[PDB]
């Protein structure tokens, strides 16, 4: 399972620019593929969504029709295809794979992301209380995210999702769906939650877990957190 | 009542209109769900939907027919009801000359049809039967006109409109030509199947094909043989008001064999006969 | 003949008055309704008769295949 | 020869096993049971079907979970359906398309499949490249696989028809235990609720009990005229029903040794594919060959309902762990979902 | 008024449906061709033919026509609970050498080899699952056959016979009475071969009663025949 | 003439380790499946009709 991508560096304004994505180590044709932005001083940005049969084509409402995003399946690649760039598109890319199914774990698996620079309402928000905490090794933390509307579907699933970016490492999923623990994730992470206030918490911290918890939604078309970033 | 042709033709299309519609409407149920699609069961379907059309739409030819050609109805309705007529029947047509077409194909080319020949090809040939009975129509509503003769309105045709055109045109893409290719078609199969390396004695293939073609020629022929006399005969003679009042007859005698399509087609498969009984059974 | 006459009226000035008595007797019914080129052997007149019995007796007829005509022709 | 000698003390000790049965026979579950009310009429309708398949439907398994099953019929694929959504978790096509028997894991991250082909297939769910992939190849059998019941995630027991059933271990892929008391191709595999013991159902008309962690025959049951198809344990786990081809569903007890009594009906002629019990153990359903299901009553010996929803033969039924519905499949490729 | 994940699950189960339906149409234009020899018979050899443990499938394509082949000789057990799972074939070929009327079966001493094919054939002609199933018939060895006819009479396994040792009557002898085991003479045809060293030969056989028995299922189907 | 008598006294061991196990009546074990019956009567949805709110299967 890996994600090669490129396609960065410089772009002048009003330029036209494709981010090519290739993966390997795994079956592409089957699996959802998103494209997420993120700042170098903000949070993570969803930008696009292509399903497994190339339809339902999902863009922002930052981006929609000037960025065209495709796919070639015997190729097992992914291009984002960016027209117009403006200053405010000067930021990391990732490509980010997801599948689903019932019991799927969807968002598992980040690219690297490459950098690009530019020379120079209704939706569902997250709000979250605090940005930074210090945390000592060994101690059990809490973090507290809240959303604007109830996540709590008709079927009995809360859909949110928790991200954790190490410095310099891609972002990793750690909970899908609030409860459920993803794979290669260890035991001591847990998620609790109602429909509006969301916790998780980590008993027994580590030195490994320090990085910026990032807080997501899926239950209609996607926000990230601002991100709560940990210290020493 | 007025008259004995009259008579005999609501005869004939009160028996078509209640023996059509329990017989149509069965073998579009049975077919659309109570069977899996084939490529055989899209051909049934789309001849019982133009068979149910024409049953649907006989009432208002026989209350047109009963009213001695009185119309109350505008314009449109008479530009509209006749294309739907027109359209239906040689739908129907079109449909039985598809399904000899696609009996001899099978025949005369297996290997092809096992491997070329499936539910997609058999749809999109019905949609094309369908655009071709539409296309063949369109004269029915161009030139269809109300003649309104003071006291009373009645439906009907008049450089002059030409109507001896759309009659030949009529009887060589609906009579002609598939007269030709059913008779040619059955005739091969008949032929195939009794001159091989592993014929077999038996006469079954042949009954069903004289009963199939012998059914269509006699139900069709005498509305074409009508049609065109009328056009080259006087309308004042005692001749030409004796083929107008018979040719009502012949309407009857068209419907006919719309009524007798599923009796014909779908019932002589053992396995419809299976799942209808079964069906039949179910309710009761 | 029927609204035919009133059809008369509408073929009288429908077309320039040679002669009114001409065309009019073209378009009288038909008792010797052998025909029209015939009805002309035993009167310019000649033409404007053929003509205007030309047209009144297409008249007449389209009216009879209307009046018993089937929705399916 | 001393042959015949064998022969003798085996016809003895036969003997001295139907009078003990006998003799042990005091009263019948009948006319224990008529004092209690009735069940009444039981009417279920079509909640879902499921319509992907394309040819005859086989076996089927439900989950632990209760909502995802496993579907295998003669177009080489199994299928993993949701059954409130109506939706197709995967789609596994198999390697030989002849198969008769499909698991779904307890743990869930596991399918089995067999048939014809001699191998239990294991398929893994739960990969981290997103596709199904086979874990191994099980070939130690000779005869054509019946069924297999994952035992656990690690050991797969399973019968075949070369007359013998075998406990396998999944890591190591090496036969672990074969039994091979039966004279007969066996059929019928069925599981207990505390995964000590099983039941094995197969056509010299007696069902054996088995242990796993031991390895031989506990007791033998032979009070049917035919063919057992069909085999499956009461929620207590001291009891067992097995449908035959005599059109006689038979209830037998462990501890006891001996048929309670026998589900059956003039009208039935036909054999039975598949016996399943429900969470209570009150009902017992049981699929049949003339394209209809029986809800019988386990303690009245009397028919609570029908279910006549199938166009074709009925050959796998199976109800949930929760016992919320009853899921029946046939030979026309479609599931039904019933309660 | 379904979530996102409910949708893009519809999706997926819709991708799956379409796979399903082409896979359907890839299976159905393929002919299966099951095939029955009674103990010793031309089943290794007519397996090789084609290509020019359980259940073994070969994949072949003569003259733009898929071939299934199907063959259960490794399975020793009872046929009842599996032959049921063979009612959607198109032929059954039916595979008996001439070369075992004098020839035993190492079990019983009294019976004979080409008895035990007649009674299997027997079973499969008057099994239920098969009335709509065509059989092609394959007789085997024919020289050998010539060559006991030479050394040995045809009466040892036939007492009612009577005729000359001529391999031309012996041959219609042993043709008509496989032929008339079929209880069922209107629904089935039995397609008999005499099965030679040439490969070509009996494919092209196969072959054409294939595509006979294709155009008698359609027709059927339809209703004309 | 040996395999047959291997499974002759195969068969003549087991059928006597069958032999040996002990027995309880049929009286009782019909009242222990009969009280399992009853006991969990409430708790089966097939058995009792649940109703459609409480039933996943509703639609
Ligand atoms: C005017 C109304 C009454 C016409 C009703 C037509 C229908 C209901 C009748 C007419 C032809 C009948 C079928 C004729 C032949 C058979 C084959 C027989 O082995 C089973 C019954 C079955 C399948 C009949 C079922 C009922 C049937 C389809
Ligand atoms: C779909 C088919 C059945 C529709 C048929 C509609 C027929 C039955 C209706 C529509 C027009 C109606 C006519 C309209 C006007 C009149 C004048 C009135 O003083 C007597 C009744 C009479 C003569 C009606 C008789 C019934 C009638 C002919
Ligand atoms: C209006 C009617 C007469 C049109 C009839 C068109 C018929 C005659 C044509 C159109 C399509 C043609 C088929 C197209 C392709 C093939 C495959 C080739 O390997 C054999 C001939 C065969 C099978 C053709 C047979 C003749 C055919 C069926
Ligand atoms: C009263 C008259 C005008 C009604 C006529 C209805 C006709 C125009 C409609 C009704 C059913 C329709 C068909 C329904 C299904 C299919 C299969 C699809 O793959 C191709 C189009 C096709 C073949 C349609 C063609 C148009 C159709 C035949
Ligand atoms: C395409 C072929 C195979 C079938 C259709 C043939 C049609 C297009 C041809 C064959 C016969 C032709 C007709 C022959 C005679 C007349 C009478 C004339 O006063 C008007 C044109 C008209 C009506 C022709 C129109 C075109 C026609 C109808
Ligand atoms: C008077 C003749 C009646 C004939 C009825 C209409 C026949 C139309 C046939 C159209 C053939 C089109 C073939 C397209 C095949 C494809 O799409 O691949
Ligand atoms: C204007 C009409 C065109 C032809 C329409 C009918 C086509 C019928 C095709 C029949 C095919 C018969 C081929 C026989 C070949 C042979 O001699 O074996």
């Amino acid at each position: 399972v890996q994600l090669v991508e490129s396609g960065g560096g410089l772009v002048q304004p009003g330029g036209s620019r494709k981010l090519s994505c290739s993966a390997s180590g795994f079956a592409f044709s089957s699996f959802g593929m998103h494209w997420v932005r993120q700042a170098p001083e903000k949070g993570l940005e969803w930008v696009a969504y292509i399903s497994s049969g190339s339809g339902t084509i999902y863009y922002a409402d930052t981006v929609k029709g000037r960025f065209t995003i495709s796919r070639d399946d015997p190729k097992n690649t992914l291009f984002l295809q960016m027209t117009s760039l403006r200053s405010e598109d000067t930021a990391m890319y990732y490509c980010v794979r997801s599948i689903y199914y019932y019991g799927s774990s969807p968002f598992d698996f980040w690219g690297q992301g490459t950098t690009l620079t530019v020379s120079a309402s209704a939706d569902i928000v997250m709000t979250q209380a605090t940005s930074s905490v210090p945390v000592t090794p060994g101690e059990s933390v809490s973090i507290s995210c809240r959303s604007s509307k109830s996540l709590l579907h008709s079927n009995g699933n809360t859909y949110l999702y928790w991200f954790l970016q190490r410095p310099g490492q891609s972002p990793q999923l750690l909970i899908y769906r609030m409860s459920n623990l993803a794979s290669g994730v260890p035991d001591r992470f847990s998620g609790s939650g109602s429909g509006t206030a969301f916790t998780l918490t980590i008993s027994r911290l580590e030195a490994e877990d320090v990085g910026v918890y990032y807080c997501m939604q899926h239950l209609e078309y996607l926000t990230f957190g601002a991100g709560t970033k940990l210290e020493l | 009542w007025n008259e004995p042709p009259v008579i005999l033709s609501m005869v004939i299309l009160s028996l078509t209109f209640l023996l059509g519609l329990p017989g149509n409407g069965l073998v579009l149920w049975v077919a659309g769900l109570k069977m899996q699609r084939t490529v055989n069961t899209i051909w049934f379907l789309h001849l019982t939907l133009a068979d149910l059309l024409c049953c649907l739409s006989l009432p208002f030819s026989l209350a047109h027919l009963a009213l001695q050609g009185q119309w109350p109805y505008g314009r449109f309705l008479c530009k509209l009801i006749p294309s739907i007529i027109v359209l239906n029947m040689f739908a129907s047509v079109f449909l039985l000359t598809a399904i000899s077409l696609d009996r001899c194909l099978v025949v005369f080319k297996p290997i092809w049809c096992q491997n070329h020949r499936n539910v997609g090809m058999a749809c999109s040939i019905c949609g094309c039967i369908w655009v071709v009975a539409f296309v063949m129509c369109i004269p029915v509503f161009v030139y269809r006109e109300i003649f309104t003769t003071d006291n009373h309105n009645r439906c009907g045709y008049k450089v002059p409109t030409p109507l001896v055109a759309i009659t030949i045109t009529r009887l060589v893409v609906g009579f002609l030509l598939p007269s030709v290719i059913m008779i040619a078609c059955y005739s091969f199969i008949v032929f195939r199947m009794q001159r091989g390396r592993f014929a077999k004695s038996q006469s079954k293939t042949f009954r069903v094909a004289v009963v199939v073609v012998a059914v269509f020629l006699v139900c069709w022929t005498p509305y074409h043989i009508f049609g065109v006399l009328s056009l080259l005969t006087d309308p004042e003679t005692p001749l030409g008001k004796t083929l107008m009042s018979w040719d009502h007859v012949c309407i009857a005698l068209a419907s006919a064999n719309s009524c007798f399509n599923p009796f014909l087609y779908a019932l002589l498969g053992k396995d419809f006969r299976k799942k209808a009984r079964q069906s039949i059974q179910g309710i009761l | 003949s029927v609204q035919l006459t009133e059809k008369r009226m509408d073929k009288v000035g429908k077309y320039p008055k040679e002669l009114r008595k001409c065309c009019e007797d073209g378009m009288r019914e038909n008792p010797m309704r052998f025909s029209c080129q015939r009805r002309t052997r035993f009167i310019a007149c000649k033409k404007v008769f053929l003509d205007c019995c030309n047209y009144i007796t297409e008249l007449r007829r389209q009216h009879a295949r209307a009046s018993h005509l089937g929705l399916a022709r | 020869s001393e042959l015949d000698q064998l022969r003798q003390e085996a016809e003895q000790l036969k003997n001295q096993i139907r009078d003990a049965r006998k003799a042990c026979a005091d009263a019948t579950l009948s006319q224990i049971t008529n004092n209690i009310d009735p069940v009444g009429r039981i009417q279920m309708r079509t909640r879902r079907t499921l319509r992907g398949h394309l040819a005859k439907i086989y076996a089927m398994h439900w989950g632990t979970d209760s909502r995802l099953l496993v579907s295998a019929s003669q177009d080489g694929k199994l299928i993993i359906w949701d059954s409130y959504t109506t939706n197709k978790v995967h789609a596994i096509p198999l390697r030989s398309s002849w198969v008769m028997t499909c698991a779904y894991a307890p743990s869930g991250n596991y399918v089995a499949c067999g048939g014809l082909d001699n191998i239990c297939s294991i398929y893994n769910l739960k990969t981290r490249e997103g596709n199904v992939r086979v874990s191994r190849e099980l070939a130690g059998h000779t005869g054509y696989l019946s069924c297999c019941r994952f035992l656990d995630d690690n050991q797969i027991v399973t019968s075949s028809g070369d007359t013998t059933c075998a406990l396998w271990d999944i890591e190591t892929g090496q036969q672990t235990t074969t039994f091979t008391g039966h004279t007969g191709d066996v059929m019928s595999l069925s599981l207990a609720p505390d995964t000590r013991l099983f039941v094995s159902g197969a056509c010299d008309a007696s069902a054996k009990l088995w242990d796993v962690r031991e390895g031989m025959c506990r007791q033998t049951f032979t009070g049917h005229e035919s063919d057992i198809n069909a085999i499956c344990f009461f929620p207590n786990g001291n009891a067992f029903a097995t449908g035959s081809d005599d059109a006689t569903c038979r209830l037998f007890d462990l501890r006891a040794d001996q048929e309670l009594m026998t589900y059956s009906h003039d009208n039935i002629i036909c054999g039975i594919t598949s016996v399943s019990f429900s969470k209570s153990g009150r009902l017992l359903l049981a699929g049949y060959d003339d394209f209809n299901c029986n809800v019988w009553d386990a303690l009245k010996a009397d028919r609570a309902g029908v279910l006549a929803g199938h166009d074709n033969r009925v050959s796998c039924l199976g109800v949930t762990d929760d016992g919320m519905a009853v899921a029946t499949g046939s030979w026309d490729s479609f599931l039904k979902i019933w309660n | 008024t379904l979530s996102a994940e409910d949708k893009a699950a519809v999706e997926r189960s819709k991708m799956i449906d379409r796979n399903l339906r082409e896979d359907g149409e890839k299976a159905a234009r393929e002919v299966k061709l099951l095939l029955l020899g009674a103990g010793e018979s031309g089943k290794s050899t007519i397996v090789k033919q084609m290509k020019i443990t359980g259940i073994v499938e070969t994949h072949f394509t003569f003259k733009d026509l898929h071939f299934k082949m199907f063959d259960v000789g490794a399975q020793r057990s009872e046929r009842k609970k599996w032959i049921h799972c063979f009612e959607g074939v198109t032929a059954i070929i039916f595979c008996v050498a001439l070369s075992d009327y004098d020839l035993v079966l190492a079990e019983d001493e009294e019976m004979n080899r080409m008895h035990e094919s007649m009674k299997l054939f027997d079973s499969i002609c008057n099994n239920k699952w098969f009335t709509d199933t065509s059989i092609i018939l394959f007789l085997n060895k024919k020289d050998l056959f010539e060559e006991k006819i030479k050394k040995s009479p045809l009466t040892i396994c036939y007492p009612e016979y009577a005729g000359s040792n001529t391999y031309e009557e012996a041959a219609a002898y042993i043709q008509c009475q496989f032929e008339d085991l079929n209880k069922r003479k209107d629904t089935k045809e039995i397609y008999t071969h005499f099965t030679c060293s040439t490969d070509t030969k009996n494919v092209q056989f196969v072959f054409d009663a294939v595509t006979d028995v294709i155009i008698k299922n359609n027709l059927k189907d339809c209703g004309l025949f | 003439n040996t395999a047959s008598i291997a499974q002759a006294r195969k068969l003549v061991e087991q059928l006597k380790m069958e032999a040996n196990i002990d027995r309880i009546k049929v009286s009782k074990a019909a009242a222990d499946l009969m009280a399992y019956c009853e006991a969990h009567a409430k708790e089966d949805p097939l058995l009792t009709p649940v109703p459609a709110s409480e039933n996943p299967f509703r639609e």
